[PDB]
């Protein structure tokens, strides 16, 4: 409902194909938390699947 | 209009794998893939889910044994 | 025209509306003559007699 | 404001809290129907096409 | 796609890994094309595309030729959101420290040397040169000096001496350093130099270098040789209305450390003299320091404006942007708000929506539902159909909502029912209708209040809103066991109205068959509703094995209460309806209802008992007048008669009799003791006013006096506000908490004068501002609560210590304030409780401690109960259930992983909102006193020696139902074990908070007046005289006799000196600390400790909470503890717990530990989780702290979970990562 540019369309093309199922992916926020990070002196990273 | 779920918690009183086994049911018969096990009167999955837990014909185990069976079912149709 | 709650006088003291109720209902009921008295066209005499 | 003529009573719990309980008569002569005037305006203004 | 978030330093080259270009000239959008300029901050070529799948040129536009990079620009056609990833850096000139790790409290370069930070901010500056590997001549490999010391110094040894100057000179300084063998020496001087100086900073410089080398990344990297850009689409440049273009800060601060690095090479290529050169490097730091973290050296300004631009560092921390306004809470769609109201009709499960709310909340659902059954051809239509508001799709939306639960939330949400779900009711207007019964737990009135909606998505948010969070699924408070949920104003007073009885009601005295026959007489206007008719009632009463079984006689009643008993329910006795039914009754009849015949029924219960109260308030008449106030005709004299009573003291202080704060007590006592005259002269004239005949005979009975009623109904007028309502409002006091000697004279009826009102308004400004001022405040402490808790889940069923906490009454001073069995019901057993026979089984080790064995341990005379707790459990990141307890909007055991932190935490923070001679034996007994002195004397009688002296009384059952405290040298009249009769004085001596108090008693603060503690038994001594402060010696007994302390003469003491005195004895008065209460007795003692004091302040006003929340809270605060030796070993309690113990069950020697006590916002600072750390804590320095040491999280908790966006490891999310976190790492 706030983040995931492919969560709220995804989540919409379900709603009304009668199924009522979210998929989740990754808040834009903590993406932009992690260039603003990034582009400072620190480096952040994610690991395994 | 469901209203209180006290005797649907009674058959798995953990109030949260209620909610875990009554959604994939829930799914089984919205997310087109199975039938209603109780007389549909107009009730939505939601709470069609919770009325087969409460007859005590419907959770983890048993949707454990039917997922299973539709395992072999999915090989048995390729020679 | 509005029902009010009476609860709600007793806790926070605020009592002007208790009188001002009293006041203007008597302030209207001396309306109530004023007005039968243009209705019923009585006279110039009664009107300032009240 | 506007004279109401009020009654304290309780009504079913109507106004149980601080909630107001008007009759229909009032919502009828127009005595509380205030009037707004709002300002929407369209600006034509040159655009890069 | 990944479970591990890493954070190391940032290497030059790592850098220049992501970059995808260089930006070289300062410039951006051309200037009349709009359009980016190569290498410029928005560079299409080096960051990327403008359009989507086009390029800048515009020879490539199809989405065809993909993956190409056009020799035209350079620019790659492909997603223009790509412009949010790319990254890219800046070849910066001189060299340039980053000031993260050289501002912060622990300054890394400065301690990475040992360097002083004041030297290495005068090398930065270049004011001083530098030193660097010397080898061997007459200079060290660190030292400073100046010009002049420079001058005649590179003469002396041209090579091996090199000494350079500013960010050149640190950097080189740490790269020939080697983190390796000064680490081998730092050693040492840890181990045999003794004297705490010597290993101040060395036991902190070790640990810098060992992780430091041990994370892998270098020191050289502590200065940026490449500084990094951020993407142009989290700094955008996008225009606006009227042509003006909108942009950020970073923009300009990037633009300027260009513009300087750019200076500088061209000076550098263009032969310029060091004066230019060295001005140009510093203005070069100024500015790259400035877009890092702005405001650490000088507060860089923006440009037109005044206002100083917000750099990088600034958009993340703080209560305000990133991580706290984002990570944490974000907007949402799929929601909305209104002005809510009444709703009576409704159930306690349904909530009225209004339908053009709904229609825009469900659009999806209804778009998609419409498509289907054939009324809509596509999705585009179906919009059309609902935006013209046809017909059908009302009955569409209809069949939407049907049982789909929408959740509902009040703005301040200070427990968990601040968010409840509810059914939707369709209804028209505009207005959100609230069910009366839920207005308690939600706290909102219906003044204007605002909530708001949000409707659920998936399937399962569809259910834990109607198995986890429905209204009706929400009885009982889990901070205490009493129901949230009990009639308000309206309901209680139509059934105290209703269970009302004069005595000469029309047709009282007679015979009915039953309620229906008791109604027939009411609505048929032949009978009363107070008459004290007694009739016949059948009342259920399942007995003898669980058999219902009805039996039916007559009893003494009323009619109204007969007719009232239609709506109680079958279990129930006919005695819940036989008083005059109170708020505080129908609480309690309500609560009995519950743990009778369950929650079923007593939903059906409460909604019937709203109904029908409404219904009988209002048909009461029930009002209030002028006349109703009754005025106490006595008040004219009462007044005269007091105010007369101070012209005798005036002319007492006119003379001299009595000094000013003398009479000035005079005043205050006799108008103290007047207004009780005042206040009781209409209440005793209220409470009997009414006088009727009785079939005949005058009498007076409990007076029907409307305000009254409201009164003994608890509706709504307290008592106090009656003594204002009728009489004269008290005395008010200034600020300065002068009462004044002029008390108001009239009354609130009467009407108040000019002068009168004066103090009133103080007094009126005071508790407004007050209250309103503390809203943060509260807010604030619930706050560091659920971040000192959040991690702690119920995870492991059973611990296995047989430890316990001793559980107690309270009882002190004159009568118990709470029973054991309330600080014990539903807890745990730790150790078998017997009879009060010894070897016997009251109950078996642990079970758990419902009603039943409430009841069975009440009968015996066993009043001390071991109860597990949480403070003491084996268990690792988590808790078991046994050692929690069972508290629940359920009686049953806790479940396997919900959260009882945040719970704990939200338990303490809702109630913060509401906070701001001899002794005479009552009950018949036995003299008991404990741990006394006594010594005869020459009255025959016998005298308290020993200051702490308690005073039990053993009663024929042989409890404890007394307790007093009383001083040194007493009068005793009866001595220890000996009877006594009713309420003999056996002491006789002559005797010569808030808010802000529990957030001291949780951040363990020092007290002002400590009190010194024992560390030993023994016989104590003095020593030395008085030099500074004085001295004081231990003695032990038998083992070694080292220990001493100095406790200054200016401080009286309190212990004897030729006496033994224990470990943690009273060696001063005053105030205690708790990290002293830790060491001299135990982990046990201080739980119990804090939360005896915590209760007070919270048992002082009408709060109730279960021990078990604050013993969380308590648990958390000890989670760290020192290590005294070494052991087989090579901080944190639970990991060294389980790491040195693994080796201890090998015969390998263990290591001894100390537990430390953290208050709630010290203890909140060290965790596991960084992530957690740095979203509430100072962020610019935990982030620099754990990358430096190159931490790594896994996340394993809640906060850090909701920020990256996943299923939290508890509840609902705690069973998906069972199943998962099962295969994991396995
Ligand atoms: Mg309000
Ligand atoms: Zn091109
Ligand atoms: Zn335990």
């Amino acid at each position: 409902k706030s983040d995931d540019v492919n969560g709220r369309t995804k989540m919409y093309k379900n709603i009304v194909d009668g199924n009522h199922q979210m998929e989740p992916g990754m808040p834009e926020s903590f993406n932009v938390l992690l260039k603003e990070i990034r582009s400072l002196g620190i480096n952040i990273e994610l690991e395994d699947e | 209009a469901r209203v209180t779920v006290q005797d649907a918690v009674e058959k798995i009183g953990n109030r949260f794998d209620l909610v875990l086994v009554a959604a994939r049911r829930a799914r089984q018969m919205q997310v087109g893939g199975k039938d209603p096990l109780v007389p549909e009167e107009n009730d939505k999955t939601t709470v069609i889910a919770l009325r087969e837990i409460e007859e005590g014909l419907i959770n983890n185990q048993i949707l454990d044994v039917r997922e299973r069976q539709e395992q072999q079912e999915q090989e048995a149709a390729e020679l | 025209d509005i029902v009010l709650n009476p609860l709600g006088v007793p806790s926070r003291m605020n009592i002007g509306q208790i009188l001002e109720t009293h006041l203007g209902m008597a302030a209207k009921g001396i309306g109530d003559k004023i007005n039968a008295m243009l209705k019923q066209q009585q006279e110039v005499a009664k009107l300032r007699e009240f | 404001g506007q004279n109401m003529r009020v009654a304290f009573m309780p009504w079913n719990g109507y106004n149980f809290e601080d909630s107001i309980l008007v009759s229909e008569r009032v919502v009828q002569e127009d005595r509380f129907t205030t009037i707004h005037i709002q300002e929407l305006a369209c600006v034509s203004r040159d655009t890069k096409l | 796609e990944f479970d591990a978030i890493k954070i190391a330093l940032a290497s030059p080259d790592m850098i220049r890994s992501w970059s995808f270009g260089e930006v070289k000239k300062p410039e951006t959008i051309n200037y009349r094309t709009f359009k980016p300029e190569r290498d410029g901050l928005f560079c299409a070529r080096i960051f990327g595309p403008v359009k989507d799948y086009e390029c800048l040129c515009g020879k490539y536009k199809r989405l065809k030729h993909r993956g190409v990079i056009c020799e035209k620009c350079g620019v790659e056609v492909t997603q223009t959101k790509v412009r949010r990833e790319r990254m890219g850096h800046i070849e910066l000139a001189s060299p340039t420290a980053h000031i993260w790790f050289l501002k912060s409290l622990p300054s890394r370069i400065g301690l990475l040397l040992d360097m002083p930070l004041r030297d290495i901010e005068r090398v930065l500056y270049f004011e001083s040169y530098v030193v660097i590997e010397g080898g061997m001549t007459n200079l060290e490999r660190q030292q400073i000096l100046t010009e002049e010391q420079y001058l005649d110094a590179l003469e002396e040894f041209g090579d091996e001496f090199d000494a350079k100057m500013g960010a050149e000179a640190i950097q080189a300084l740490l790269k020939s350093m080697d983190l390796e063998q000064e680490c081998e020496q730092l050693r040492e001087e840890l181990n045999e130099t003794n004297s705490e100086t010597k290993r101040k900073k060395l036991t902190k410089r070790i640990k810098l270098l060992e992780a430091f080398v041990q994370s892998g990344n270098k020191p050289e990297w502590m200065i940026l040789t490449v500084l990094p850009v951020l993407p142009p689409d989290l700094r955008p440049l996008v225009p606006l209305d009227g042509g003006r273009f909108a942009t950020s800060d970073l923009n300009d601060l990037y633009r300027r450390v260009i513009n300087r690095n750019n200076r500088l090479k061209r000076l550098l290529d263009l032969a310029a003299p060091d004066i230019i050169v060295r001005n140009e490097k510093r203005m070069l730091q100024e500015a790259v320091d400035a877009l890092l973290d702005n405001g650490r050296r000088g507060r860089a300004i923006t440009g037109s404006n005044k206002r100083p631009l917000k750099s990088l560092a600034d958009m993340i921390k703080g209560k305000q942007g990133r991580f706290r306004q984002n990570l944490l809470g974000k907007r949402v769609d799929y929601s909305g708000r209104s002005v809510i109201t009444v709703g009576p009709y409704l159930r306690l499960h349904q909530c009225g929506l209004p339908k053009k709310m709904a229609l825009e909340l469900f659009k999806p659902f209804i778009y998609g539902k419409l498509e289907l059954r054939g009324l809509a051809t596509t999705i585009k239509a179906a919009k059309k159909m609902v935006e013209r508001e046809e017909a059908v799709v009302w009955d569409i939306l209809d069949e939407v909502i049907r049982e789909h639960p929408v959740l509902l939330n009040r703005a301040p949400t200070l427990h968990r029912l601040g968010i409840q779900a509810f059914e939707p009711v369709l209804i028209e207007g505009k207005a959100i209708q609230l069910h009366p019964l839920v207005c308690a737990a939600y706290n909102a009135d219906f003044d204007g209040d605002q909530m708001a909606v949000h409707v659920p998505l998936t399937l399962e948010a569809q259910l834990e809103a109607r198995a986890l969070m429905m209204s009706t699924n929400n009885i009982l408070s889990p901070a205490n066991g009493e129901p949230i949920i009990v009639p308000s104003q309206d309901v209680v007073l139509g059934l105290y109205y209703m269970t009302r009885d004069c005595v000469n009601a029309k047709g009282e005295g007679m015979v009915l068959t039953g309620p229906k026959e008791a109604e027939r007489l009411y609505r048929s206007g032949l009978a009363s509703l107070h008459a004290r008719v007694k009739v016949r009632i059948t009342e259920y009463e399942k007995d003898a094995n669980g058999e219902l079984v009805a039996k039916t006689s007559l009893k003494d009643t009323t009619v109204g209460r007969a007719i009232l008993w239609m709506i109680v329910p079958k279990g129930l006795p006919y005695s819940i309806v036989n008083q005059a039914l109170g708020k505080k009754a129908i609480s309690k009849m309500l609560n009995t209802c519950y743990r009778i015949l369950g929650l079923k029924p007593t939903v059906i219960f409460a909604d019937q008992i709203m109904y029908t109260g409404f219904a009988y308030a209002a048909r009461s008449g029930a009002s209030v007048g002028i006349d109703d106030m009754v005025i106490p005709e006595k008040k004219h004299e009462i007044i005269s008669e007091a105010e007369a009573e101070v012209a005798e003291i005036q002319e007492q202080f006119q003379s001299g009799l009595v000094t000013a704060g003398e009479r000035y007590n005079k005043v205050i006592d006799i108008w103290a003791a007047a207004n009780d005259r005042v206040s009781k002269a209409m209440m005793d004239n209220l409470q009997t006013e009414t006088v009727i005949n009785r079939d005949g005979q005058e009498e007076k009975q409990v007076s029907f006096n409307s305000i009254y009623m409201m009164a003994d109904s608890g509706a709504r007028g307290s008592a106090a506000q009656i003594r204002q309502l009728a009489g004269m409002r008290g005395l008010m006091a200034k600020p300065d908490g002068s009462i004044i000697e002029t008390p108001i004279t009239a009354n609130f009826r009467e009407g108040l004068n000019v002068l009168q009102y004066f103090i009133s308004t103080h007094g009126a400004r005071k508790g407004l501002a007050d209250t309103a001022l503390k809203t943060a405040n509260s807010g604030y402490l619930t706050r560091r609560l659920v971040d000192v808790a959040q991690d702690l889940v119920v995870t492991e069923d059973d611990c296995g210590t047989h430890e316990g906490i001793m559980m107690t009454p309270v009882i002190e001073g004159g009568d118990v304030k709470e029973p054991l069995r309330d600080r014990v019901l539903g807890r745990v057993t730790a150790e078998d409780v017997l009879k009060p026979g010894t070897a016997d089984i009251l109950v078996p080790r642990n079970t758990l401690l419902h009603e039943q064995w409430c009841d069975l341990l009440e009968e015996n005379s066993v009043d001390a109960v071991k109860v597990r707790s949480v403070v003491s459990c084996d268990t690792d990141f988590g808790v078991c259930a046994h050692c929690y307890g069972r508290d629940l909007a359920r009686g049953h055991i806790i479940n396997k992983g919900e959260a009882i932190g945040v719970i704990a935490a939200q338990s303490i923070g809702e109630p913060g909102t509401q906070l701001t001679s001899s002794i005479q034996v009552k009950n018949k007994g036995s003299i008991k006193l404990s741990n006394v002195k006594s010594v005869v004397n020459s009255s025959g009688k016998l005298v308290i020696t020993s200051r702490n002296t308690e005073l039990k009384l053993i009663d024929e059952f042989g409890r404890t139902k007394e307790s007093y405290k009383v001083p040194y040298g007493a009068v005793l009249a009866k001595g220890d074990g000996e009877q006594v009769a009713g309420g003999e004085t056996v002491a006789n001596w002559d005797p010569h908070g808030g808010l802000p108090r529990v957030a001291d008693l949780f951040e363990a603060r020092r007290p002002k007046e400590p009190a010194i503690l024992a560390e030993i038994s023994g016989i104590v001594s003095f020593g030395k005289e008085t030099k500074g402060k004085r001295r004081l010696v231990i003695t032990p007994v038998d083992g070694s006799d080292p220990y001493e302390e100095m406790i200054p003469k200016w401080r009286q003491l309190n212990v004897f000196e030729g006496e033994r005195v224990e470990r943690g004895d009273v060696i001063s008065d005053g105030p205690e600390a708790p990290h002293d209460i830790l060491r001299l007795r135990g982990v046990h003692a201080v739980t119990r400790y804090i939360v005896n004091e915590v209760q007070d302040v919270y048992r002082l006003q009408g709060v109730k909470i279960n021990d078990k929340h604050i013993e969380v809270i308590v648990r958390q605060m000890l989670r760290k503890a020192t290590i005294v030796n070494a052991g087989s070993s090579d901080v944190e309690y639970s990991r060294v717990k389980i790491a040195n113990r693994e080796l201890e069950a090998n015969g390998k020697v263990g290591a001894t530990y100390s537990r430390d006590l953290l208050g709630i916002t010290k203890a909140s600072l060290a965790t596991e989780s960084f992530i957690s750390a740095a979203s509430f804590q100072e962020t610019t320095r935990v982030l620099t702290e754990a990358a430096v040491a190159g931490k790594r999280d896994e996340l394993r908790g809640l906060k850090e979970n909701v920020i990256v966006g996943r299923l939290i490891p508890a509840g609902t999310g705690y069973a998906y990562h069972q199943d998962r976190m099962r295969r994991r790492a396995a």
